[PDB]
């Protein structure tokens, strides 16, 4: 498992100032970073894929710089709707790793789970994805969860053929990822549920077979005990 | 900027050949195919008819040919017609100032890629400016943008070039902190700016694209954004 | 007369061979910026031979600006020392360089910039290499690149 740090951990701007967020990676990592922003009670977004190309839709005043183990978020002009927590995730190699993200205090495609709610510890939950606006059956998939106080884990991922699956150490065996390409949907299988498996489960597109999360859904919460 | 001297007239009958010759300095034509030529219909934007001394881009007749000898260029013009009734300038690249330079042009008497500018723009002295240049149909960091001011009845000057990969900009002697040229890669658009305009920059703003060799190859040109300052 | 930056790119391929390999490192990005086809093909052996005794990131840094005149088979090579070329300096190649490279080729020479592809797929060097590919070659990337 790559480390992946982020300074500061919290932090107070007014609109107008420049905000500097460093990520910092227990190896080298190249370029293979990405940088998301993550707003009150909503889903992540894309914001920075290859350390720092802008992804589309993302305004200017965002940059992202370095490579290696050392990587910089600038926000430039601070504006009221860049009041959020901003993750880095490495996708260099599996698992794919977050940072604990930094609290920052002042769309052609859909992407809709369900299938969430509250199940008895050792239970099972089949997890549904509808993607639409998109070509469903040329992208790779993946599903992310965060605990209800906390930061942004990868729990499995599916290629676009479906022939490979990839899987967190902490829900290999108990977890199953499949895609129908017929229902333009994505599952997860969850068996033998445990209270550490509580989070909102997020439905997350790859903008390549090896790339970043560039589309995310609003998530559906599941609740263990 | 204007560093190259041509003569300002040449005239001949439908069927004839003439030549139309440039002059500069070992820095500028004396440089390696460092002389390409552009034709400018009125009303229209200017089009690249020869670029490195005698290469033509596809859709120009074997009619139009250039040669260098020395500090020297020249194009000619063999089966004249009456088509070919225009103003034709001579550019290359002064490697003193490291910017593109063209001559003053020459009035021819006869006996995928597009870029999109801002629309025209009425302004008073004293006032901000921001005129926009977007492209499509090919990859916007591979190719330098230039921009081209005529003021009306006078000839080309060029303002600066920006590599839109690394942003990293030069501007003409003349135009050296008079303006500012910027690029947003992530939106393919191109930028020209004025802090406070003043009367004499009522003009025609041209963005074009293309290559700092061949005496600055650039094949690809905007319609063109009029900007009127009283 | 030779303190210009300009100076380099002024002199013919043929006046170029005479530079020695061994000024190669004191060459900027800046003083390739007037230099055509013909004179990236004279600059980039004369590259490859100053910077040879270099690997990787280090090698790469110094090449980059020369890769221009670079031929296939160094594309290649440069694939498999996982280099992570951006897609700018990947879309200022040659099209003759690019084109019989494969899919598996150019996922390594870009890497992560890989994720860019798709907004270039219409675009000189990277349209070319598409309509030389199999679709379902195309379809492992995971782009919905179109027109194998």
């Amino acid at each position: 498992d790559i480390q992946m740090t982020q300074s500061p951990s919290s932090l107070s701007a007014s609109v107008g100032d420049r905000v500097t967020i460093t990520c910092r990676s227990s190896q080298g990592i190249g370029s293979w970073l990405a940088w998301y922003q993550q707003k009150p009670e909503k889903a992540p977004q894309s914001l920075i894929y290859a350390a720092s190309s802008l992804q589309s839709g993302v305004p200017s005043r965002f940059s992202g710089s370095g490579s290696g183990t050392d990587f910089t978020l600038t926000i430039s002009n601070l504006q009221p709707e860049d009041f959020a927590t901003y993750y880095c995730q490495q996708y260099n190699s599996y698992p794919l790793t977050f940072g604990g993200g930094t609290k920052v205090e002042i769309s052609e495609v859909q992407l809709l789970e369900s299938g969430g709610g509250l199940v008895q510890p050792g239970g099972s939950l089949r997890l549904s994805c509808a993607a639409s606006g998109l070509t469903f059956r040329s992208y790779a998939m993946t599903w992310v969860r965060q605990a209800p106080g906390k930061g942004l884990e990868w729990v499995s991922g599916i290629s676009v053929s479906g022939g490979i699956t990839y899987y967190a150490d902490s829900v290999k065996g108990r977890f199953t990822i499949s895609r129908d390409n017929s229902k333009n949907t994505l599952y997860l299988q969850m068996n033998s549920l445990r209270a550490e498996d509580t989070a909102v489960y997020y439905c997350a597109k790859r903008g390549a077979a090896v790339g970043s999360f560039d589309y995310w859904g609003q998530g559906t919460l599941v609740t263990v005990s | 900027d204007i560093a190259l001297t041509q003569p300002a007239s040449v005239s001949g009958s439908p069927g004839q050949s003439i030549t139309i010759s440039c002059t500069g300095t070992s820095s500028d034509i004396g440089g390696y195919n460092s002389v390409s030529w552009y034709q400018q219909h009125p009303g229209k934007a200017p089009k690249l008819m020869i670029y490195g001394v005698n290469n033509r881009p596809s859709g120009v007749s074997n009619r139009f040919s250039g040669s260098k000898s020395g500090n020297t260029a020249s194009l000619t013009i063999s089966g004249l017609q009456a088509e070919d009734e225009a103003d034709y300038y001579c550019s290359s690249y002064d490697i003193e100032s490291a910017t593109p330079v063209f001559g003053g042009g020459t009035k021819l008497t006869v006996l995928q890629v597009e870029l999109v500018q801002s629309g025209a723009e009425v302004k008073k002295p004293g006032e901000s400016l921001k005129i926009s240049c977007k492209g499509s149909g090919y990859s916007f960091t591979s190719y330098w943008i230039g921009w081209v001011r005529q003021a009306p009845g006078k000839g080309l000057e060029w303002m600066g070039i920006i590599d839109p990969g690394d942003s990293r900009t030069r501007y003409s002697p003349s135009f050296q902190g008079q303006v500012t040229i910027s690029a947003d890669k992530s939106i393919s658009t191109a930028y020209l700016q004025w802090s406070s305009l003043k009367a004499s920059d009522t003009a025609m703003y041209y963005c074009a694209r293309g290559q700092l060799y061949g005496g600055t190859y650039m094949d690809g040109w905007g319609q063109g954004t009029l900007v009127t300052v009283s | 007369t030779a303190f210009y930056p300009g100076y380099l790119c002024s002199l013919s391929p043929e006046e170029l061979s005479s530079v020695p390999p061994s000024s190669i490192w004191a060459v900027r990005p800046q003083d390739l910026d007037t230099c055509d086809p013909r004179q990236l093909d004279v600059l980039y052996p004369k590259a490859r031979l100053a910077f040879q005794n270099m690997n990787g990131s280090e090698y790469f840094v110094k090449i980059q600006s020369f890769l221009g005149g670079a031929p296939t088979e160094d594309l290649k090579a440069l694939s498999q020392q996982n280099v992570s070329m951006d897609l700018a300096t990947f879309m200022k190649l040659r099209t003759d360089a690019v084109l019989p490279l494969t899919v598996a080729e150019v996922q390594k020479l870009l890497g992560p910039h890989v994720e860019g592809l798709k907004a270039e797929e219409r675009h000189r060097p990277v349209r070319d290499w598409i309509l030389r590919q199999r679709q379902d070659d195309l379809d492992t990337l995971g782009l919905g690149l179109q027109g194998g």
